[PDB]
């Protein structure tokens, strides 16, 4: 819409700018999918007896 | 032992007579807990410390002193006594619930100034304050009261450039209240002589002002009355020419005054007294027996375009039967107002000439018209702003000359720079000035280079000759420049991104 003040004579460049296609755009759930422990978590830890 | 306690220390006892299945429930947690209930269960509470720590006190006296690590005060009282302390309570409370038994105690409430404790102790200090004048302008006007009255100076003083969104969301009402009480004393403190400054507190006071109207019952309504017959009768005096009435007085005059936005009381000394202070200004333009000024255009710019809180002049100054007996202002002078800028108007066409001299306290006078009346309806009217901003570079070009007043006019530049849709882009004039400003700046620069090249080879003192070119030719440059990066980029960038005619030269 602008860009026409801050980079185009000051080096910032397009991000997509040498592509043929977008980009994914990868985004976040709502869905509670199970998951395995992570070892390093804070105060959940477990013990294979 | 305690219920003798009671009776030697509560003497309130009552009269009652002569000498002689399942039941299902409810909750009696319902209704929220007053400060009167928590006052009372509290000083049960506190009955309870008090007689236990008398006793262990007498355990602690009784046993040869001793250590007893359970003394720590109310504040880091473990839970045994918050837990079972009220187990104890509440049992008595359901055991007097029954078979009919209650005592009463209470009186408080949230308030403005007296149970509500930070606004306690606001309310204390000026208590104390209105007391301490009451007690010291006799004997100002003639101690450990001398030192008493120091040291709340610097604790108002903090505590208010501290605190100075305690105002604006809380308060009910003492918001008015107390701050003008305070300014009343600070008032009547005024004239009578001290010798430590207050002035800074007073300042600060007063930015705490606007961050209403109801202040007829405060004094301050009425203070505002006393500050302009003070200023009438100092202006005056000033214009044939004590302890304290000087120029001294102007500076809380300029951080009182300046109210731009929030011009919340609506006193209504509207018209009058301001246009009296207006008029020695223009009596001021010569000497006319005055000792040099100190603050004449900050003075000046106290004009905010008829802001106590929306006034509007000339229509009540010179119809007086329903202004002063019956209000007329604030929608009456469609055009009464605008005559006197108009009669400003024609001075830029005239301002031809070089220096300073033809413009002596012009440097005072010409900006408030500026500031001020333009400031505001710039939607309905920009042409009037587009003029005074035309005008004022065509006054500059005054300036554009090289020496005029190094004091005066960046100080000036400094005061009134704005733009709102006046620059190169609005106004191609102003950018055939941008271009006279830099055949000034080329100017400058070829007598910086010639100085430079004459300092080399120890010619002159080139420190108090080139140095001072330098000098005299910067600090113009500086106030010029600053405006030139204030707002002349501010939309010439835009216009030589889409064109590149904006900014050729």
């Amino acid at each position: 819409r602008f860009f026409a003040i801050c980079g185009l004579q000051e080096g910032f460049e397009p991000f997509a700018i040498n592509m043929q296609r977008p980009v994914t755009t990868w985004f976040s759930k709502s869905l509670p999918q199970f998951e395995p422990v992570p070892p390093e978590h804070p105060h959940y830890e477990v013990a294979r007896m | 032992e305690s219920l003798k306690a009671m009776i030697a220390w509560e003497w309130t006892i009552e009269k009652a007579r002569e000498g002689e299945y399942n039941p299902q429930p409810p909750d009696l947690s319902g209704v929220t807990l007053s400060r009167e209930l928590q006052a009372m269960a509290e000083q049960l509470a506190e009955n309870y410390h008090n007689t236990w720590g008398r006793k262990k006190k007498q355990e602690l006296e009784a046993k040869g002193g001793g250590t007893h690590p359970l003394l720590v005060p109310y504040d880091t009282l473990t839970a045994k006594e918050k837990a079972r302390d009220r187990e104890k309570a509440q049992e008595l409370l359901k055991f007097l619930q029954m078979n009919g038994y209650a005592v009463t105690r209470g009186l408080k409430d949230m308030e403005l100034d007296t149970s509500s404790i930070e606004k306690r102790f606001a309310f204390g200090f000026l208590q104390q304050l209105l007391r301490w004048m009451d007690i010291s302008q006799p004997f100002i006007a003639h101690i450990k009261f001398f030192a008493k009255i120091l040291l709340p100076l610097i604790n108002q003083y903090f505590t208010n450039h501290c605190l100075y969104f305690l105002s604006t969301p809380a308060k009910v009402l003492g918001s008015g209240g107390h701050a003008s009480n305070k300014e009343k004393e600070m008032i009547t403190s005024l004239f009578c002589k001290l010798a430590a400054l207050v002035r800074h507190r007073v300042s600060l006071f007063g930015t705490d002002a606007p961050a209403v109207a109801l202040l007829p019952v405060l004094t301050t309504l009425f203070q505002h009355i006393a500050q302009h017959q003070f200023g009438d009768d100092v202006i005056l005096d000033d214009v044939q020419v004590c302890s304290i009435y000087s120029l001294g007085t102007t500076k809380n005059t300029y951080v009182e005054k300046l109210r731009p936005a929030l011009g919340e009381c609506l006193a209504r000394l509207a018209a009058a007294m301001p246009v009296a202070f207006l008029e020695p200004q223009l009596n001021e333009y010569n000497a006319c027996s005055v000792y040099t000024t100190k603050s004449p255009r900050e003075r000046a710019i106290l004009g905010l375009p008829n802001s106590v809180e929306e006034m509007c002049p000339d229509i009540p100054v010179l119809d007086r039967l329903m202004a002063d007996i019956g209000a007329r202002y604030t929608e009456m002078p469609h055009v009464i107002e605008i005559t006197l800028p108009m009669l400003c108007s024609y001075l830029p066409r005239w301002w031809e000439r070089g220096p300073e001299a033809p413009p002596p306290a012009l440097p005072a006078g010409a900006p408030p018209p500026c500031t001020a009346v333009t400031s505001d309806h710039l939607n309905s009217l920009l042409g009037n702003i587009l003029r005074i901003i035309v005008n004022n570079l065509g006054i500059d070009e005054a300036t554009w000359m090289k020496r005029l007043a190094v004091f005066a006019q960046p100080i000036v530049s400094r005061a009134r720079p704005e733009l709102l849709h006046s620059h190169f882009i609005p106004t191609i004039g102003r950018l055939r000035k941008r271009a006279g400003k830099v055949v000034a700046e080329e100017e400058q620069l070829r007598l910086e280079a010639k100085a430079e090249a004459e300092e080399g080879e120890l010619l002159v003192r080139d420190e108090f000759s080139v140095l001072c070119r330098d000098l005299y030719a910067l600090y113009p440059l500086l106030i010029r420049y600053v405006d030139n990066n204030r707002a002349h980029w501010l939309t010439e960038p835009n216009a030589n991104a889409e064109e590149l005619f904006r900014m050729v030269g």
